């Protein structure tokens, strides 16, 4: 177990093609060696190498062009991975139909308080722990309901997973057996889906889910992708935000630094939580937050232009909110420029899709069935096309 | 958190007589405020 | 062999741990790096 | 800047034969604040795509906090008046 | 007229032509020497 | 930033660079209402049933008694819907 | 760097050179055999 994420994303691929097989084993080789390190290939066929900071993946791209690989690699501009969250709860409770129209599923969507993703990260909470150790956990700290506390079943994408699952529903109108086995259908398809996520097809967390009554579920179900589907389609209904990951900056120098820091960190949509001297030395320690997405060059910026001598140490910190609406289809940026306050998580979520290979901004009717993508849209509970 | 049995070392003892050439007392004061620095995140870490 | 050096090099902290040519030239340590050693207690007994 | 300047060492690159195919895009990487140079030469295997003969600089040192006495009568010990203080609450030990 | 103005190429080669066509001058004087020829030699009209 | 020239030695301008400083810089649902006061029936059922377990009393009479505060949480909502 | 060296904590028994051994991978449990590999142990060092 460690410490940080590793927050910051490279695509790598190969100058000359013929080595790409050479580069694989290379980039094989990286894995054994950088434990925090994180390989993977997407659907575009670029591959991704995800790392804690600038430093980190300098060592692990030197590591790829001269020790492993012997090959010169095209490397891409450094950028940040993020996360999806929820900020309000389910105005419609939707549901899913299986291709043979036999089992129908609804339920609905809700945020989290604070504290419940950290101490899932924690550990505080096991879902192999017996349910009546959880259920007094989520009774003696966050006061939650009995019943709502023993019914939660499942964490996801993985058992220290960062979103809830839960029914709601009674005994009265469902057979408990045939839930059961379902309940094991729902538990594995909720951990691709949150695995997954439908608006970048990245991760999320911060989110539960409580399945309603009226649900019917009949014998057998070789089938995953409409329980998916609808999952996805919640994430979308919850009305969605994404968050980016945040750095702690903690500079170590004397006033003049500290007054630079100020407007470097001003200057790159950060703030400085706290500025004080460190007792007994004529250094100055300022503690801030930047995000990771604007932390890049920004030690060196900071080491350069100040009159006296700065140290940075760049750590993860947390995950939060960008500004601007992701759904906002009106808010379109122009290319040369900064994205700018409201067209921040748009202009994310557009670039992002478009780095992956997906298709444009996210269709409904993808998610949906039709004769239900229609009844929403006559419900006013969708936007135009 | 994991519970591995912690040491501590203070190092760079030549900076408190060549560097802030601070007088023994301050040294002294010094000293003890790295170690209740350690202490006290060591507090925070786990209460009580 | 350490006194034998002259130049800059004459002022190189010897760095033994330090091994991968990443660590050499950005000056400092990028891989946990173990040793084994006979060291000895005050009272004469060795340990490893 | 203020550094000397010299000969291209690989001027074999052009922006031109490598045409818009599928990595390049800029309606793809997303911008902000620019990458200014000296970013490119502190951390070169990063910021560069084909980074040859580069010479890894060392990253830091640990900062002198020595000041000069302009004061030729105080001891060689002594509280300068740049050093912070530290306070008995500066030590306070909470939880004893 | 207006594209060799906008066309950044044509002004590089118009500069580096007029330069060969400086130099041709120089090197009939004997030298190359930029502070013995200052603009007012080249580009003096031919009454003066 | 890196504009321009990358050696001098050929063109013969001797190529300073310049910022170009005249570049013009940018200027509800009734059902979530129905399934909130099924929940807190639900919940008071289940209090309820702790309490009997609490108490001590058997299994068959905690089901009796919670199958009666049901009925009667059913009772309530019909008869305050309004 | 052609290959690896692991290193490890011996918790019991004594590694030998040559030795016909088992690899056991992240998430090995006693019904997923998949994830072993059968290998020897060629050489045996003490890092330093």
């Amino acid at each position: 177990s460690h410490f940080t994420e590793s927050v910051l994303k490279v695509a790598v691929e190969p100058i000359n093609p013929s080595e790409l097989p050479k580069m694989l084993d290379g980039i094989r080789k990286i894995n054994k060696s950088y434990p925090l390190i994180t390989t993977k290939v997407e659907e575009s066929g670029e591959h991704i190498i995800l790392g804690t900071g600038e430093l980190y993946m300098d060592c692990v791209l030197h590591d790829l062009r001269k020790l492993y690989a012997d090959m010169e690699v095209r490397v891409s501009d450094p950028v940040v991975r993020f996360c999806e969250t929820v900020q309000d709860m389910s105005a419609t409770k939707c549901y899913a139909i299986t291709p043979n129209k036999k089992n129908t599923i609804t339920m609905a969507a809700e945020p989290l308080d604070d504290g419940i993703a950290q101490d899932i990260e924690s550990g505080a909470v096991k879902i192999k722990d017996p349910p009546r150790k959880v259920a007094k956990f989520f009774e003696e700290k966050y006061g939650w309901d009995k019943l709502a506390a023993r019914s939660i079943w499942a964490f996801g994408p993985d058992e220290m997973g960062p979103n809830i699952l839960q029914d709601d529903t009674l005994p009265t109108e469902v057979d408990k057996k045939r839930l059961a086995t379902v309940k094991e259908s729902i538990r594995q398809g909720f951990a691709w889906a949150t695995r997954e996520g439908p608006l970048c097809e990245e991760p999320i967390r911060n989110t539960k889910f409580r399945l309603i009554d009226v649900s019917l579920f009949p014998w057998w179900w070789p089938n995953y992708s409409d329980r998916s589907t609808c999952l996805l389609f919640l994430f979308l209904d919850g009305l969605p935000r994404l968050m980016e990951p945040m750095y702690s900056v903690s500079m170590t120098g004397p006033q003049s630094s500290v007054s630079m820091v100020y407007n470097i960190l001003s200057r790159r949509r950060g703030h400085v939580l706290s500025d004080g001297p460190i007792a007994g030395t004529p250094l100055y320690r300022v503690n801030g937050l930047i995000p990771v997405i604007d932390s890049f060059g920004f030690e060196t910026d900071l080491r350069i232009n100040t009159p006296g001598q700065a140290m940075v140490s760049l750590v993860f910190d947390r995950w939060s909110i960008v500004p601007g609406d992701p759904l906002d289809r009106e808010q379109v940026t122009r290319p040369l420029q900064m994205a700018t306050a409201q067209a921040t998580a748009r202009d994310f979520v557009l670039k992002t899709r478009r780095r992956k290979g997906l298709s444009e901004d996210v269709t409904v009717a993808k998610f949906l069935e039709p004769e239900f993508y229609q009844s929403l849209l006559e419900s006013g509970t969708l936007g135009e096309p | 958190l994991e519970d591995i049995p912690l040491t501590l070392i203070i190092n760079k003892m030549d900076r408190l007589i060549l560097e802030l050439k601070i007088p023994p007392t301050d040294a002294y004061f010094k000293l003890k405020h790295v170690i209740e620095e350690v202490n006290t995140v060591i507090e925070n870490t786990i209460p009580g | 062999r350490l006194d034998k050096r002259t130049g800059k090099k004459r002022d190189e902290q010897l760095r033994y741990t330090d091994v991968h040519v990443i660590e050499r030239d950005r000056g400092l340590s990028i891989k946990a790096a173990p040793m084994s050693l006979v060291l000895s207690s005050t009272k004469g007994k060795s340990h490893l | 800047p203020g550094g000397p300047r010299f000969e291209p060492l690989y001027k074999d690159i052009d922006p031109n034969d490598e045409d818009f195919g599928e990595f390049n895009a800029m309606d793809r990487i997303i911008f902000r604040n620019p990458i200014r140079t000296e970013t490119r030469v502190a951390y070169p295997y990063l910021y560069n795509s084909r980074p040859r003969s580069v010479h890894l600089s060392w990253h830091s040192y640990p900062q002198i906090v020595y000041t000069k006495t302009e004061d030729p009568e105080l001891p060689a010990f002594y509280f300068d008046t740049s050093i912070n203080p530290i306070s008995s609450r500066a030590v306070a030990p909470k939880n004893l | 007229r207006e594209a060799a103005v906008s066309t950044v190429n044509l002004l590089d080669t118009i500069v580096k032509c007029e330069t060969k066509i400086q130099t041709r001058v120089k090197i009939g004087l004997n030298s190359k020497m930029p502070s013995r020829f200052p603009p007012a030699v080249f580009y003096t009209p031919k009454e003066l | 930033d890196n504009v321009g020239l990358p050696t001098p030695r050929g063109s013969g301008t001797s190529g300073y660079v310049q910022r170009n400083l005249a570049h013009l810089r940018p200027r509800p649902d009734p059902g979530l209402l129905e399934h909130d006061r099924k929940r807190e029936v639900e919940v008071k059922v289940f209090e309820l049933r702790d309490k009997l377990e609490e108490e001590g009393v058997d299994e068959e009479e905690i089901e009796s008694r919670c199958s009666e505060l049901r009925q009667k949480l059913l009772a309530e909502m019909e008869r305050n819907k309004d | 760097a052609k290959s690896f060296y692991a290193f490890g904590r011996v918790m019991s028994g004594i590694a030998r050179p040559g030795a016909d051994v088992r690899v056991l991978g992240e998430g090995y449990t006693l019904d997923d055999e998949e994830d072993m590999v059968v290998s020897r142990i060629s050489d045996v060092f003490i890092a330093e």
